[PDB]
């Protein structure tokens, strides 16, 4: 029983092209887009998340991180240093 | 509902403490985005020692309420003397003039993550007219930033 | 047994032992269980012996 | 008059064009000419122009943009801003004793020996321009840097735009 | 008058339950910490990997809870060193949180190399004034 | 005049001097107190005492070296004490105007400056308290390239 | 006048200012200055601050909180606090002749060997704080205890607070 | 006039809470004194820099892929010989370097590093030679 290996979906959400089908998510409080699909939020952000967990992730070659989790109203974030929150609405 | 400026900040009120800082004597420079304040010694500690005076409370108070108008990640705080008796008793008074002075800065409300202290004793003056004592422009303490975003 | 330093001086230092006996020491000297003393040093607190290790302070 | 291309490389008489205007007060005339004369009105008409003065201790620091004071992307001297040009050798012309250093920066888009290149003809190009007024070739040195030590953030626009610039040093 | 010497601000009684739970959480922790230093008790310490030297004595107050890599380039930019990086970065990130006042950039590194554990590891090569951050031979 | 003594075994001592001599002892010596109001110069090489009383009041240059349990150091003017390689468990020292001390304090030091003076410490203390006064300091004054070079503590972290 | 940071460690002249500032009467001055400097008029002004003071046969004792009179987890001494301290000094000067005992404590908190050495260093900075002012060293003793003999309960908050103190005692 | 610290435990729940803080930190700290397990400098099985002359020359290396390849073109880089001694395994060993301005020495140090107990790298400088020798 192999386990996959991710979801080839990520580079998109890297590239920045939105999943098809999916919806919009307004983000505020820092650099970061957002996009619902099958219930499951996709991140494109530079920085890191720290509280809800994720469940697959993906790094570019310029530093742009992409991360698939569960839905949340709320990102926890640290961008220099310095512990934050993101507001997700929309959901 | 989404907050609209930096709490507790405003260019009006930076630019007038800029201007009094310049009119009370303390230079406040400004190139691209790294901020200067230079500081005479005379005007924070008392004849060659690292003992404050009690009157330099209120400078220190007028330099964190304008060090508070700024983001930003580290400070560095540095120490220039003059030549007294030799090289290790101006590096330790100036590295002891440091510590404190980021001591209470530290103690007072200023958001940064990091603050560099170094003394370098009287490696780097900016000024050949070496006659005097703290009373030289070459006695001083200096602290740099750079404004984030 | 084991030596620590004492007091020290350029020139000589004074040792003690576990035993509780003192003993001066030169820098070209000999005295058991560490061997011969190449240095001693003023500045920092250490006598280097020719078996390889330093006499240092107590902690 | 004043002839508009540099004035033929020659020292303009400001003074005595606004004292013989004045008289038809010669007094008035000689205060209009010790008041516009003086040292910090040339350093406000340079700051009234986008060129920074920076005085710290015993040396002194003009900064100018390269972006309003060369043609794009090329070593060529802009002709359309020569009072600014003209206020920088008014002022430097108060120094006659000092050493003159130039230097050239440039912001992080291209390629390392393109900016290098870029940089380095710039600053020859302001080292000629100080040397054809006037300036000794003894006391001037020229040196182009190209992204290395950049004053502000190269990710944002008005921080890139911040970064092209010529430095005059001199003691 | 009858008065007693401590009068201090009014409490508030959800800080008051926090500071009951936080006594027994660190009571609880110094009875484990003494168990597991008597079970195991350290040989070695990390003043051999990480020496001292000039200018390595100016001092630093930081609160920090981000990663290591740039606190580590930061701390080796104001001690003027260079900074190397050998082994790959995990995935997961490593993540640090240092509050500290008023101490060496030696000690600095030492805590932040402390702290690392199994993850990373802080080499000083003051010879060559090199800072060296070493990822796990994990995953 | 001068004085050159190579070995001196006594229990007891008691110095007090008044001109200008020049002497040095060497040996086994356990000091109790020294007054010095002259401008003489003293070095004792091996010390072994347990409570030492020093006044130095117009000019007076004193060296010492070995085991002091508690030391007591006034300096008045023009004075300096070298007390490095003196190592004391309890240190109190004060210093006048124009006077020099350096000290090598062990377990608790306690230092007074007053008025353009210096007091200046070779080892960390596991308590350090000093106080200034008019103009005088007190500094670090340690290697900051020894190897094996301590930190302040949680104990020790005192800001003049 | 008076300088705040500790007056220099020197005598305060503080019946002299008082009667040179009564005066534009002199008789007024000197009822004023008798009734400030009285030992009841010390002590009903360490009743204003929080110090705490106990007369019990011969022997005096003065309790001090270190939550108000030194730094958050250091030895150091604080700085505001000064005149309270300077009213210990001046109600230790009555008596010159008896031997002093100062003696730390801290709540339960923590480890065993940190209270120890906690209580040690609070102790010995205000031994070396009485030594300073004039008294001399042979009359001076300071010991730090931890939570061994405590005044009120550790498992409430308000008792918790009154245990950390600073006791001087002599007869 | 000096003034108090802002965030300054002024209430007699919070300066308890600060205390306890500080002890569980310091207990955490003495925990992983405890756990950390260190090397002696002197028996550190790393490659050293061969400081030769043609080894200091800057490089950018984008790469992830087997590691005789990219040993072969820093050797003729760097103008030496290059010689294996050994036997490739069925799975090849795989490293990733990314840099942009490093120096061969410190991209062959990397290498040797992320090679781990299969491969070393040794360096002759006599004889200007790069040896990739694998694990028996």
């Amino acid at each position: 029983g192999i386990p996959p290996s991710a979801n080839d979906l990520l580079l998109h959400v890297l590239e920045g092209v939105p999943p098809p089908g999916s919806r919009r998510l307004v983000v505020s409080g820092g650099d970061a887009r957002a996009w619902l699909s099958n219930e499951k939020m996709y991140v494109r952000t530079n920085l890191t998340i720290l509280s809800p967990g994720w469940l697959a992730s993906m790094t570019s070659a310029d530093g742009t991180h992409a991360y698939e989790m569960q839905k949340s109203p709320v990102l926890l974030v640290s961008w220099h240093g310095k512990v934050m929150q993101l507001k997700v609405e929309g959901l | 509902k989404l907050p609209c400026r930096v709490d507790g900040a405003c260019d009006a009120t930076i630019i007038k403490m800029m201007t009094d800082l310049n009119k009370k004597g303390i230079k406040v420079a400004s190139v691209g985005q790294n901020y200067l304040i230079s500081i005479p010694a005379s005007a924070l500690f008392a004849d060659q020692s690292p003992r404050l005076n009690w009157a330099s409370y209120s400078l220190l108070n007028e330099i964190a309420a304008f060090l508070k108008q700024f983001r930003k990640i580290a400070i560095t705080v540095t120490s220039y003397s003059s030549k007294y008796v030799s090289v290790k008793r101006e590096r330790a008074l100036t590295l002891a003039r440091s510590r404190v002075v980021s001591e209470y800065l530290w103690s007072q409300g200023v958001d940064s993550r990091i603050i560099f202290t170094q003394g370098l004793g009287s490696d780097k003056p900016i000024t050949s007219y070496t006659l005097g004592g703290d009373r030289s422009p070459n006695a001083r303490v200096e602290i740099t930033f750079r404004r984030a975003v | 047994i084991i030596y620590y330093i004492q007091a020290v001086i350029p020139g000589r230092a004074w040792l003690i032992g576990s035993n509780g006996s003192t003993l001066t020491v030169r820098e070209g000297s000999k005295i058991p269980g560490y061997g011969m003393v190449k240095l001693i040093d003023s500045l920092q607190g250490r006598i280097l012996t020719s078996s390889g290790q330093v006499i240092k302070f107590s902690q | 008059c004043f002839h508009p291309p540099y004035n033929n490389f020659q020292p303009d008489r400001r003074a005595v064009k606004r004292v013989g205007v004045d008289t038809g007060g010669g007094t008035v005339g000689l205060v209009a000419s010790i008041y516009r004369d003086s040292k910090r009105k040339i350093i406000r008409d340079l700051q009234k122009q986008d060129i920074q003065y920076v005085e710290y201790g015993d040396t002194r620091t003009l900064i100018i943009p390269t972006d309003k004071y060369f043609m794009f992307s090329s070593p060529r001297l802009n002709e359309i801003c020569y009072p600014g040009l003209n206020n920088v050798i008014r002022l430097l012309n108060f120094y006659p004793q000092s050493t003159i250093y130039v230097a050239g920066f440039t912001d992080n888009v291209g390629s390392r020996s393109h900016k290098r290149k870029l940089s380095q003809a710039q600053a020859e190009t302001m080292m000629t321009f100080l040397w054809a007024n006037g300036i000794a070739a003894k006391r001037l040195k020229a040196e182009g840097y190209g992204d290395k030590n950049a004053i502000s953030d190269n990710a944002i626009i008005h921080g890139s735009a911040q970064n092209r610039r010529i430095e005059i040093q001199w003691f | 008058k009858f008065k007693k010497p401590p009068i201090n601000n009014p409490s508030d009684d959800a800080t008051i339950k926090l500071a009951e739970a936080a006594v027994s959480v660190s009571d609880s922790m110094l009875e484990m910490a003494k168990v597991e230093k008597v079970i195991t008790p350290p040989s070695k310490d990390n003043t051999l990997t990480i020496p001292n030297a000039y200018n390595l004595q100016a001092r630093a107050s930081v609160d920090w809870s981000g990663p290591i890599e740039e606190l580590t380039a930061r701390i080796a930019k104001a001690a003027h060193f260079r900074f190397r990086v050998l082994g790959k970065s995990p995935s997961v990130p490593v993540l640090i949180s240092i509050s500290t006042k008023d101490e060496s950039l030696a000690e600095i590194l030492r805590d932040i190399d402390y702290q690392a554990g199994k993850k990373a590891s802080i080499h000083v090569y003051p010879n060559s004034q090199v800072v060296e951050l070493r990822y796990a031979k994990i995953y | 005049g001068v004085t050159q003594i190579n070995g001196v075994s006594s229990r007891n001592l008691q110095i007090v001097l008044k001109g200008d001599p020049k002497v040095l002892i060497s040996g086994f010596v356990n000091l109790r107190q020294l007054d010095m109001y002259g401008k003489g110069t003293l070095s004792l090489y091996w010390i072994k005492s347990d409570t030492l009383t020093i006044r130095a009041k117009k000019a007076a240059k004193i060296q010492l070296a070995g085991i002091v349990n508690r030391l007591d150091v006034e300096l008045w003017d023009f004075a300096q004490f070298k007390g490095k390689y003196l190592r004391a468990q309890r240190s109190f020292v004060k210093t006048h105007d124009k006077s020099v001390a350096e000290i090598s304090a062990v377990n608790h030091q306690s230092s007074l400056a007053t008025d353009a003076s210096d007091i200046y410490y070779y080892n960390l203390s596991k308590t350090r308290a000093d106080f200034m006064a008019f103009n005088g300091s007190v500094l670090d004054m340690r290697e900051w390239g020894q190897s094996d070079l301590k930190d302040f503590d949680r104990y020790n972290k005192q800001f003049p």
